[PDB]
RNA sequence: GCGGCGG
DNA sequence: CCGCCGC
């Protein structure tokens, strides 16, 4: 699951770069939270940015980000803005059977896994 | 009986540890314990800051540069060196390329007792004409530090990156129950390890168990 | 779960075909001896308080492991009933 | 589709999706109501489904 | 915190004093394990008595069950080795033996 | 002689166990529920020796 | 002769939530609270 | 900057233990082992058989004695006993009160290097013409030992009883912010261990410590 | 075969 | 449906 927080104002970065450095402190601040109704990224994707799929959960297991937190990360061909515990999802599968392309030609961490969307992944 | 240490390493990458028997439920009180700090205490090496030149945030697009200035600060956590020495605290890592060519990892010019395991890692495609040179620092530390932690700034108009230290990617480890004739509740302990090839598997398991003992002895003078 | 029970449903006509295989085969293992195998050298099954499986201790294991691979055949009408047991206690010890 | 094929999950979406359209009103396929073995049902007959997915193997109860 | 990691359990949980009994449930009435034993003289059956647990029944409603897998000889198995065939049995343990 | 020596003797420890152990190797037993509704009211599973009275089942059957 | 709980025995509480003893667990490693206390029994939060 | 192991300890019950400073969450990884270990892990003391003379089974009932011999044992198991030296494995405490008087544990005669840190334990209460004598056995071992699994017979017609070792009651372990340092992001590792007396907070902590480092080694020899 | 409980 | 406990 992904979290939403509080849209303290403005949510257009869709354009602005002052929008990603205002909004990026106005984040350091007490105004916007990592995860605010900002249409292409709340201020949640601007500030991490993980390369390897490694990468990712280990800020997660040092504290920076909760597993439900949207974040972005660099995958096999694309950078995609998908929380940990989604990619981490991602791994199992991946692991439970080595074929890992065939891996995620089944499985949608699109949205949370719910009981029928592991039904048919299974 | 003694627990029976056995091994099974592939390439420095991947370490399967087993070792068995073991009390009732002390698999648990090693493997958690060995992870913790697999993870936070091993010493390693990570790219902080890095420089292109005519750059001046973090996202833009360096023209005759495929790759987006976050596309190659990402490639840089990837890369892994290896330090010699302790007199090598901070090194300067510095590459120029021009003109039709793929940035690799090997492009950076050598450094003294510095080297690169990791020489094919893409680093950034340049186009007819493309002038990319920059500057990426590169520390020795602990854990991981978020660029926002400590922020380096060698250049004014540089780039803080995040701190990719532990040498370790990660770490699990099972506690099966396992058969010994007269009691069957007991544990097996088996934790498996993976590194990105700076050190292997093993030497990053011992060198743990030290660090644990080293710290086990400080509880030796009261007050 | 089992070790390679997709290849070895491929390699079958129907299901039930596949266990009456297995299960003949693993008598024979027995009967005539248990060195009637033919994939013994290196590879072969094993167990884990020493390395005793080399000898007996699941049958069908072996059948299985064994018909995994290209070494046995198995067909309607292949040998004439009678005359299989006879040939195999000759050359099997 | 040729004739015989097993249509599997996807091809009964598809005809679904198609009947959506307007090509295909009802759909030939063979079944036990119609199997000629006096005492049992052959493979192409019964179908698909098994404790597995391939087609049926002769000798299921 | 876990315990088992010492590490907390992320998110408040809610513990207390809760009343609870044991039921007249104990497993003593639950367990029989039967290799061999007496058989009825009149039918053939694992009855038991004394020192021989019985053999749980497999009734038809099983059988169907075995059938349907096409659990050809575990079903024979039930119905002959394990049950009437007086030599079957024989052969069996025997064999086993 | 085997059969005495499991006639009163309390535990057999490591070895008599070792043995069993060893015995049941790859071998596996059935498993039934009260009423045996379909097919899947047993199931074959391969037994792992554990301590106490219950049976370990798993959770997903 | 005294019947100790074991894994088998069924226990249950004066609401409805009735059950069977999985496994006995070590105080060693079950939750425990801020100050040493550890719990006594974990009642799975789904069956309610 | 090396660990301070300070010690606060009162009685031999209560012991707070607080080391610091410590590198960003090894407050955690040392904290937790130890609890582990404390409570499954150290070897102690309980009554494992008991022995009233007209007695013969655990079910039964002892004229002008209030209590039931299953409340009587059961109160035993609540008797802390503290030998001396591994000279004493099996020691036979032996008691016997007559009449109007309450029978707390501080009657049992005097086992000369061996002492009872449980005096005012209430074992049972006499009326008039109560004939109470009993010899309790008393054992050195680790863990919990159901009277089923041992099953002591010193005299024929004695009732074993169960096996409480763990000489620690409760053990619980804080993680503070700071003492001093040049980063802030630091852990404070403070544990404070409840012992019923046979043994001291610091020297269960000791052994723990030992346990831990014991099993370290077990690392050894690869296979 | 009558009665009581459990799934 | 199955398992037990008792006149
Ligand atoms: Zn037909």
């Amino acid at each position: 699951q992904v979290r939403k927080e509080k849209k303290g104002a403005g949510l257009e970065f869709a354009t602005p770069e002052e929008a990603l450095a205002a909004h990026e402190r106005g984040e350091v601040a007490l105004n916007a939270p990592i995860k605010v109704a900002g249409r292409e990224t709340s201020v949640g994707r601007l500030k991490y940015v993980f390369a390897n799929p490694d990468e990712a959960l280990l800020a997660v297991a040092h504290g920076i980000v909760d597993l439900q937190d949207v974040v972005t990360v660099r995958y096999m061909g694309k950078r995609l803005e998908t929380s940990p515990g989604r990619i981490l999802f991602a791994r199992i599968v991946a692991e439970a059977v080595e074929d890992e392309k065939v891996a995620w030609e089944l499985i949608q961490l699109d949205v949370p896994q719910e009981k029928n969307s592991l039904k048919d992944l299974v | 009986k003694a627990p029976v240490f056995t091994v099974r390493t592939q390439g420095r990458e991947y370490g399967e540890f087993v070792l068995e028997p073991l009390e009732r439920g002390f698999g648990v009180t090693l493997g958690n314990p060995l992870r913790r700090i697999l993870l936070s205490s091993i010493p390693g090496t990570a790219v902080t800051s890095v420089y292109i030149e005519d750059v001046l945030h973090e996202f833009s697009t360096i023209p005759g540069v495929k790759e987006d200035v976050v596309e190659i600060i990402l490639n840089l956590k990837e890369l892994v060196v290896r330090f010699l020495n302790p007199s090598l605290q901070t090194v300067t890592l510095l590459l120029k390329a021009e003109g039709p060519k793929e940035v690799k990892a090997r492009d950076f010019l050598p450094v003294a007792d510095v080297e690169i395991m990791n020489p094919d890692l893409h680093i950034a495609t340049l186009e007819e004409g493309g002038r990319l040179n920059m500057e990426v620092r590169v520390d020795r530390g602990v854990g991981y530090v978020p660029a926002e932690k400590h922020g380096i700034k060698d250049r004014i108009n540089a780039i803080p990156v995040d701190a990719v230290f532990s040498p370790v990617r990660r770490v699990a480890f099972q506690v099966e129950d396992t058969r010994l004739g007269q009691r069957t509740d007991l544990d097996k302990l088996t934790l498996r390890i993976w590194t990105d090839g700076s050190v292997t598997p093993l030497e990053a398991l011992n060198q743990a168990v030290e660090i644990l003992r080293e710290h086990l002895t400080y509880f030796s003078n009261p007050q | 779960a089992e070790p390679g029970i997709d290849k070895l449903f491929g390699m079958v006509d129907s299901k039930y075909r596949l266990t009456v295989v297995v299960a003949k085969r693993a008598q024979q293992l027995l009967r005539h001896g248990f060195k009637n195998t033919v994939l013994e050298p290196e590879e072969r099954p094993k167990m884990q308080t020493l390395e005793g499986l080399f000898d007996d201790p699941n049958a069908v294991t072996w059948a299985m492991k064994e018909l995994l691979t290209g070494r046995l055949v198995f067909g309607e009408n292949l040998v004439p009933e009678d005359r299989l047991q006879k040939e195999m206690e000759r050359l099997y010890p | 589709l040729e004739e015989g094929r097993y249509l599997s999950m996807d091809d009964v979406h598809l005809l679904i999706k198609a009947a959506e359209a307007g090509e295909i009103q009802e759909v030939p396929v063979r079944s036990p109501l119609t199997c000629q073995t006096r005492y049992g049902v052959c493979q192409k007959c019964y179908g698909y489904d098994l404790s597995m997915a391939r087609p049926v193997s002769i000798g299921e109860a | 915190y876990d315990g088992r990691t010492g590490e907390p359990i992320e998110g408040p949980i809610v513990v207390g004093q809760m009343f609870i009994m044991k039921l007249y449930h104990m497993v003593e009435d639950k367990m029989h394990a039967r290799s061999t034993g007496p058989y009825s003289l009149i039918t053939q059956q694992p009855l038991g008595g004394k020192a021989q647990f019985g053999g749980q029944r497999f009734g038809e409603m099983e059988v169907w069950a075995l059938e349907a897998y096409g659990a050809a000889h575990t079903l024979q198995e039930m119905l002959t080795l394990k049950s009437d065939d007086i030599e079957g049995r024989n052969a069996a343990y025997e064999a086993i033996i | 002689a085997a059969r005495r020596m499991l006639e009163r003797q309390r535990d057999i420890k490591d070895e008599v166990w070792d043995a069993l152990e060893e015995v049941i190797h790859g071998k596996v037993v059935l498993l039934n529920r009260a009423p045996t509704l379909h097919r899947l009211g047993i199931q074959a599973f391969q037994p792992v020796l554990v301590e106490g009275q219950s049976i370990q089942l798993h959770p997903l059957v | 002769q005294k019947r100790k709980l074991q894994v088998g025995d069924k226990l249950a509480n004066r609401h409805g939530n009735k059950g069977v003893v999985a496994k006995i667990l070590p105080v060693e490693d079950m939750p425990h609270l801020p100050d040493g206390t550890p719990v006594d029994v974990i009642l799975n939060p789904l069956g309610v």
